[PDB]
């Protein structure tokens, strides 16, 4: 139960945020959040946290945590549909092949 | 027999309507026996 | 083997045995658990219960309360024990809260060993009969027949060299906490009789200036009871134990052969 | 307390101690290591759900001694310890 | 001769079936077995008489 | 025994009352009355025949059919006796069904795979002009191996075994832990919150304050940890722990907090269950489904 | 719009109406928003950087003297929809309050839900984590009810 | 001057839970519909 | 659900100080000593007293005969 | 075998079903018994193996300087089924004490 990227993602940044691909885009016409000046594209306010998990996050960083993390919730339950269908084709397909002696 | 909404007991048997004869409610509780069981404590 | 009483409170105790070893002390530490017997409420007999509470939470209680076991009178280090049986019956009416103090016994020499338990509390006209059943019974197989507690630790002697920047601040720690220290030319001996939490400042010479050795055989334990039993009377009835045990297995390796 | 030897050998024997514990179990087998001809003791508990009163002890010698004599001899020391702190003990809160 | 997996199994449970409804066991004597067990043994000594016709 | 999310719990705990749990359901036996005139009548059902059970599970019922409470019910124990009529003296004959022509039985029952004791019997009218009556019947249960707990955080688990309190792993105090947590959940989910929490629980209990933990404004990390100090423990934590199996000091410092956990209600007496051979369809031929059938 | 904003805050007409100035290079349309089923949400209106209503009102919402009722018309809070919002430059903490932010939020820890504040210090967990988490108190056995 | 402090804001939000309702939609919406719309259909 | 006696982890009484302790704290005087006043030496007794709400007396008025 | 069933301990349930037929209960014993089956045919590797504790555990039990007192030795190889004579032989470091690397 391991993996280097998650014990330096508790000490450090934790880096930019994503959705499918795209920065964080979104929102109100104009920005993110409300928070934000209307017409800003830069690091701070385009998703980027800056603090860890242990000091803490801040209620903009927070939010945008929200967004990156309910993409893995959707796509695990949607994988896992056209996967057994699939399946039960070629299973009706290749059930009959049999090795000779 | 029987016990009700906050008093007293009635009479056993039943052909006819069930009514409490003083609070004109209608809903009754069976009275616990008075006969000795074996609980175990664990 | 001597010993050394540090502190005799009602019903609990510390001392420093020394002389035996590490496994010895946990033969004698387990067997103050799981074999010293005391007497606890078996089972309930509910007569009546209009009471704000279940069936079993009260007859739950019942077994819970700490009850006078005269070991004078049986036989306590006894593999086979007695079956010798105690009612402890109670007729109560509210208003009121039920204490512990209430119950009747029909045997004047095993009573609660505490009066003012809370069992229940009563309202206007609900009324709670029962006859609460006690016999022996041992820690091993129900935690109600528990005489108490043992602690134990290694008893450690740590050396604070002079050199170390600030040394006067543990000794003002050792005195607020109330731990014998001797001081000399040199450094300072603290003796651990009890947890020593060492400051952040000094973990950096932790090895360096400051070195904690083990004193090889001697160890602090605390006894603390309930009021079934003396607790100067549980370490004697422990080690018989332990003796009687040991003793039928030579029997049986003769049976062997 | 009842024996059932497992198996037997030239200088070994493991067998079952029935109703026996941790307690007298762990002082056993450490105080087999003072006598100096106990090459070997050890113990174990399998699966401490279906059966934890139940323990496989193995005792291996040189050959001047047999395992059953060995036992005797080492149990006897448990005794005459505990006589004596029993004793300083009460000798003590006085 | 090498038997293949799938003719093992076969072998072994066409011979257990044998052995509950009569027919004759070897030297098998162990304290209560059930016939699968009985059939294991008999396997493990080379003496099931049972041949595999090979299609060649 | 608690590899990859299996949680180990103090014996003496659970005796002492730690979690305990009673579980409750209460039936619905009415009265119907068909439009031909005919009513159920509530009575005990004469040993005879058509759908009699037999056996002496109508043992507990009183006089005029409603048990009286503190009678323990078990398996297919009959609550409640009625006795619905047929309407049609010839509808069925069922190859036997001819010379009886009795009274239908159709007894209220409890759930086969339940136990308990019953605690209330209600009976009254209902809003046209019948008798209804619920009974009510409760359920000891103990947290036995295999409940699932979970802490407000997400660390899922089962109860993995029950060891008694004697071999249990004890601070340099008079500390014995409830609950052993295996080590390899914390630093692989990340729910750094789970050991704050921790740290959090130990200077709560001493102190006597309760710690305020709210989102954004709550109380600031490193206070906890430079009060845990002064108060007397190593600021990180951890203890110098005894294992209780032998007796000798781990060569490690082992963490001990307090956390709350709270017990969910995936308790295995409603899981478990099993088929020999049972009664199956009849025009499509296949095995019936749930617990009920 | 500055118009009817400040109608609104001096108690002059009924509190439900926002009017908010779609703001395009060429075009120019303003909204006028009376219907039945929109989401609002309580903001302190802040002026010349200066909150308005400080403690004078605290220690009066503290003593028994002015209700929430009160707080609205007297024009310190402000419920503010979506189209609303699209103009206002709203602030975080007390601390940052420059001569530009127009309005200001109360407590943000009530961002979230009735189960997911159960949770102690959530801003330190990830994010699946939490949602299982909030997803469980839902089951929990306990006491509701007398 | 000091501003407020968080916990001061706290004391107003915590005065609009007690008074009105958490359930608001269902209850204020159910009242509004006894009297003005049942006459309106 | 008046306050369990006995702690969970160790075993010692602990209902007859539960009620001298509430209403003694609820006077003003302030718990870190109360608690220390009494015999509460270590902190598993001392989660069970502190964190606890009795709500047999509500309960209790209502009635089921 | 806890990676083949891909199951995990937070509540899954399993279904247990027992042949009968002596040729059908024969046939399931020698075909389709665990040990058959530690590798897999997906790729050529084991498959039911150790997990979690099992890698780690195994690390602390071999790095340079991980010496067990002769009391431990004794004890530990009674917990692994394994059944030696008196050879535990014969102390690599009696310098401290007589110990075993
Ligand atoms: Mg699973
Ligand atoms: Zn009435
Ligand atoms: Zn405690």
């Amino acid at each position: 139960r391991g993996k280097i990227l998650n014990i330096t993602q508790m000490a450090a940044m934790l880096g930019q945020q994503s959705i499918r691909g795209k920065r964080l885009y979104r929102g109100y016409r104009g920005r993110v959040l409300t928070h934000f000046k209307p017409g800003d594209l830069g690091a701070r306010a385009r998703g980027f946290v800056t603090n860890s998990y242990k000091s803490g996050l801040t209620p903009q960083e927070y939010f945008f945590h929200a967004m990156g993390g309910r993409e893995g919730l959707v796509d695990t339950a949607v994988r896992t549909a056209q996967s057994g269908y699939m399946q039960r084709r070629l299973i009706n397909a290749l059930q009959d092949l049999k090795v000779d002696y | 027999c029987a016990k009700c909404g906050k008093e007293v007991e009635l009479d056993l048997a039943t052909a006819r309507e069930v009514r409490c004869p003083y609070c004109g409610s209608k809903i009754l509780y069976k009275p616990r026996p008075r006969v000795a069981r074996r609980v175990k404590a664990i | 083997v001597e010993f050394k009483i540090l502190e005799k409170r009602p019903d609990s105790i510390k001392f420093i045995v020394s002389g035996v070893d590490v496994p010895f002390a946990n033969a004698l530490r387990r067997t103050i658990l799981s074999e010293v017997p005391t007497f606890a409420v078996d089972e309930v007999e509910f007569l009546e219960n209009d009471s704000a509470l279940f069936d079993e939470i009260i007859a739950h209680r019942l077994a819970m309360i700490p009850l006078t076991t005269p070991h004078e009178r049986f036989s306590l280090d006894a593999l086979e024990l007695d079956d010798y049986t105690v009612t402890l019956s109670l007729e109560a009416e509210g208003p009121g809260m039920v204490y512990s103090g209430d119950l009747k016994s029909s045997d004047g020499d095993v009573k609660p060993a505490n009066p003012n338990i809370p069992i229940v509390k009563l309202a206007e006209g609900q009324r709670l009969t029962f006859n609460a059943y006690a016999r022996l019974g041992r820690g091993k197989d129900h935690a109600k027949w528990q005489p108490g507690f043992v602690y134990y630790k290694y008893l450690t002697k740590i050396h604070v060299s002079k050199d170390v920047p600030d040394w006067e601040e543990l000794k003002e720690l050792a005195e607020r906490r109330g731990l014998p220290v001797e001081e000399s030319d040199e450094e300072i001996v603290i003796t651990t009789i009890k947890a020593f939490y060492l400051p952040r400042k000094f973990e950096e010479h932790m090895g360096k200036g400051i070195r904690e050795e083990i004193v090889p055989g001697s160890f602090v334990f605390t006894v603390e009871t309930n009021g079934e039993l003396p607790v100067e009377e549980i370490v004697s009835i422990a080690l018989k134990i332990l003796m009687r045990k040991s003793d039928r297995f030579i029997n049986e390796l003769h049976k062997l052969a | 307390m009842r024996i059932e030897v497992i198996r037997r050998e030239e200088n070994l024997l493991e067998f079952y101690l029935e109703g026996e514990d941790h307690t007298f179990a762990n002082l056993l087998t450490e105080t087999l290591h003072e006598n100096e001809h106990v090459t070997f003791a050890g113990y174990t508990i399998e699966h401490p759900i279906t059966m934890a009163r139940k323990p496989r002890f193995k005792v291996v010698t040189d050959g001047k001694i047999t395992p059953e004599k060995a036992l005797e001899e080492a149990a006897q020391k448990i005794f005459d310890r505990a006589r004596e702190v029993l004793e300083a003990w009460k000798a003590a809160i006085e | 001769f090498r038997y293949t997996r799938f003719e093992k199994a076969r072998i072994i449970g066409a011979r257990a079936l044998q052995i509950a409804m009569g027919a004759p066991v070897l030297i098998d004597v162990p304290e209560g077995i059930t016939p699968l067990q009985a059939a294991l043994l008999e396997f493990e000594k080379g003496v099931i008489p049972i041949t595999v016709i090979r299609p060649s | 025994y608690n590899m990859e999310d299996a949680v180990i719990i103090n014996k003496a705990s659970i005796e002492r009352g730690l979690a305990r749990s009673t579980f409750f359901r209460t039936y619905e036996a009415e009265e119907k009355r068909y439009l031909g005139g005919q009513k159920d009548n509530f009575e005990v059902p004469s040993p005879n025949i058509q759908g009699y059970l037999g056996e002496k599970y109508y043992r507990h019922l009183d006089e005029d059919g409603l048990i009286f409470p503190e009678s323990k019910v078990e398996g297919k124990d009959v609550l409640v006796g009625r006795t619905s009529p047929p309407r049609f003296i010839e509808e069925q004959s069922s190859l036997g069904s001819m010379v009886l022509q009795g009274r239908r039985e159709t007894s209220v029952t409890v759930r086969p795979s339940e136990k308990g004791v019953v605690d209330k019997v209600i009976v009254t009218e209902t809003g046209d002009g019948t008798k209804l009556v619920k009974v009510t019947v409760r359920d000891l249960r103990i947290p036995e191996l295999g409940d699932k707990f979970a802490s407000r955080h997400g660390q899922k688990g089962v109860i993995g075994l029950i060891v008694p309190q004697e071999d249990m792993p004890w601070t340099e105090s008079g500390i014995v832990p409830d609950l052993i947590v295996n080590p390899h959940g914390i630093p692989s989910r990340m729910t750094v919150g789970q050991l704050i929490e921790a740290i959090g629980g130990k200077v709560a209990s001493l102190t006597g304050r309760r710690v305020d933990g709210t989102a954004f404004i709550g109380e600031p990390e490193e206070k906890l940890r430079k009060e845990l100090e002064e108060l007397g423990f190593k600021h990180s934590g951890r203890e110098i722990m005894y294992d209780g199996i032998t007796g000798r000091r781990l060569e490690a410092d082992i963490f001990i907090g307090v956390i709350y956990y709270q017990r969910l209600h995936h308790m295995v007496a409603d899981k478990m269950h099993a088929r020999s051979r049972g009664p199956v369809q009849v025009l499509t031929k296949q095995p019936t489904e749930g617990r009920a059938r | 719009v500055e118009r009817i904003r400040a109608d609104r805050r001096a108690g002059k007409i009924s509190d439900v109406i926002n009017v908010a100035l779609y703001e395009d290079e060429e075009v120019k349309e303003v909204y006028i928003n009376s219907d039945d089923g929109r989401v609002r949400r309580p903001l302190i209106v802040v002026e010349n950087g200066k909150p308005k209503l400080t403690r004078e009102h605290v220690e009066g919402i503290k003593n028994g003297t002015l209700t929430w009722s009160d707080l609205i018309r007297m024009g310190v809070i402000e419920y503010l929809d979506a189209e609303e919002e699209e103009n206002a430059y709203v602030a975080t903490w007390p601390w940052e309050v420059t001569e530009e932010h127009t309005h200001l939020e109360l407590m943000p820890a009530a961002i979230l839900g009735i189960p997911a504040s159960l949770v102690p210090y959530p801003e330190h967990n990830a994010a699946p984590r939490n949602t299982y988490g909030a997803g469980m108190a839902k089951q929990s056995l306990g006491l509701g009810w007398a | 001057e000091p501003t407020l402090t968080p916990d001061e804001l706290w004391l107003v939000m915590e005065s609009y839970w007690k008074e009105k309702g958490f359930v608001r939609q269902h209850l204020d919406s159910y009242n509004a519909f006894i009297d003005h719309g049942l006459q309106d259909v | 659900m008046i306050v369990p006696v006995r702690c969970f982890t160790c075993g010692k009484v602990l209902a007859d100080k539960y009620y001298e302790f509430k209403k003694r704290v609820e006077a003003g005087e302030d718990p870190g000593k109360v608690l220390d006043d009494l015999g509460v030496e270590r902190y598993c007794c001392r989660r069970t007293l502190l964190s606890h709400v009795e709500l047999i007396d509500q309960v209790m008025v209502y009635k089921v005969y | 075998v806890c990676p083949p069933y891909n199951a995990d301990f937070d509540g899954d349930e399993m279904n247990l079903h027992v042949p009968q037929t002596e040729e059908a209960q024969a046939e399931a014993k020698i075909l389709m018994e665990v040990q058959n089956h530690i590798i897999s045919p997906r790729y050529g590797g084991p498959l039911i193996a150790g997990i979690q504790d099992h890698i780690s555990g195994g690390y602390l039990l071999t790095r340079e300087g991980a010496y067990f007192t002769r009391y431990e030795v004794e004890q530990m190889l009674m917990f692994a089924g394994m059944d030696v004579n008196e050879l535990p032989e014969p102390d690599k470091y009696e310098n401290g004490e007589p110990l075993w690397s």
